[PDB]
């Protein structure tokens, strides 16, 4: 299929109280393997799926001591940003980042990313050039200048296009096991009675991975826009997803609404009404 | 593998 | 630049009474990231909850899934009680297992 290696990292200051926390947390098509935590008892790059236990203590002291590092220069930035925006020292500030690599089939790069934000704002990205940056405000615009004297861009490139994919390509080998898997969700209705005779119809889907799905309620072809209620994709923290999708309908009138789950694992989609 | 030493702001 | 926090409380597995199971409280869509979980059972917190298994999402909003084990029983009442500094009270969502 077409797959992904992204490290989402942030640091948060804490002035008066300690130190920044600093965290990076790798995901491979969207499902998160390793993490490093600042605030853990020991902090060390951990292992948080199972084929990653695979890797010997020399790629987790290596990755520790990475981590070390970025996080002492995120300290330096969340200080050098107090400075570009003329901020106080007292209050807490965020620095996060999205960095990765997505290849297809070629197993050859589509698409960089390098996005930065401050206090959970577009500060400065890559472009997908991967050669020039967008500044997302006067900030962001010193930064863009530095970085271009300092031939940032390169640095960055020569990661992405090499070490990025290599280690993507690796990690799909160890763990494809789990990664490429594909269980389909179980999908049900329940009936919950409502005020002034109406009844709520909830399609729910659980126990899915992957988490991209479709729930569509209709009523003769028709499919409801509005009137739908639908909750956030959520884990079953045991790799599985759940989900649900909610129409009021008019009492005896529940059994012409038809609900739709479209997902991966199905190569049609199920179709369920109440009861 | 992440990126390591970040690019200073 | 401060986010309303989405709370949902819910079961790992389909809820069985005299049955082991996890209950999960996730909630997503807030900033700044320190946040205040506790889980509760009758009202009473349950101790050592996992608040640590903290990420964001693209939008750059953060999210926690927190977890612990429990047995569930007929009369037992579970619910997830959420402190940001985005609310002036905090905010308890029940486990509803009819839902
Ligand atoms: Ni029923
Ligand atoms: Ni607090
Ligand atoms: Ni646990």
């Amino acid at each position: 299929g077409p797959h992904s290696l992204r490290y989402f990292v942030t640091a948060v200051s804490r002035p008066g109280l300690g130190e920044p926390r600093y965290m990076e947390v790798g995901y491979v098509d969207d499902t998160e393997f390793v993490r490093f935590d600042s605030d853990a008892e020991n902090p060390r790059y951990e292992p948080r799926a199972r084929w990653m236990e695979q890797e010997g203590p020399e790629y987790w002291e290596r990755e520790t001591q990475k981590a070390k590092g970025n996080e002492q220069s995120f300290r330096v930035d969340l200080r050098t940003l107090l400075g570009y925006y003329n901020q106080s020292k007292g209050g807490s500030h965020t620095i996060q980042v999205i960095s990765g690599c997505e290849v297809g089939s070629d197993g050859r790069l589509l698409r960089g990313y390098q996005q930065y934000a401050y206090d959970g704002c577009d500060y400065i990205a890559l472009n997908e050039d991967l050669k020039t940056w967008t500044a997302a405000d006067m900030a962001a615009l010193i930064t863009k200048h530095k970085w271009e004297q300092a031939g940032e861009a390169e640095r960055l490139r020569a990661y992405l296009e090499g070490t990025c994919v290599e280690w993507l390509r690796r990690y799909l080998k160890n763990g494809n096991a789990t990664l490429l898997r594909t269980d389909s969700p179980k999908a049900h209705v329940t009936h919950h009675s409502r005020p002034e005779d109406k009844v709520t119809l909830r399609c729910w889907a659980l126990g899915f991975y992957p988490a991209d799905i479709t729930l569509t309620w209709q009523l003769n072809g028709e499919e409801l826009i509005q009137d739908m209620e639908l909750v956030e994709t959520r884990p079953a923290g045991d790799g599985t997803f759940q989900k649900w999708a909610s129409v009021v309908v008019p009492l005896g009138k529940e059994q012409y609404y038809t609900c739709h789950v479209y997902h991966q694992g199905l190569p049609e989609p199920l179709t369920l009404r109440w009861e | 593998s992440v990126f390591a030493i970040f690019a200073a702001l | 630049i401060q986010k309303t926090p989405q709370i949902q409380v819910y079961s790992r597995h389909p809820p069985e009474n005299g049955k082991p199971n996890i209950l999960n409280c996730y909630v997503t869509q807030f900033h700044p990231p320190h946040i205040e979980i506790q889980m509760l059972k009758n009202g009473k917190k349950i101790p050592k909850v996992e608040m640590s298994d903290m990420s964001f999402s693209k939008d750059w909003s953060f999210y926690i899934l927190a977890h612990t084990e429990f047995t569930p029983t007929e009369t037992d009442t579970y619910a997830c009680r959420v402190k940001h500094a985005s609310m002036a009270e905090p905010k308890t969502v029940y486990w509803d297992r009819d839902m």
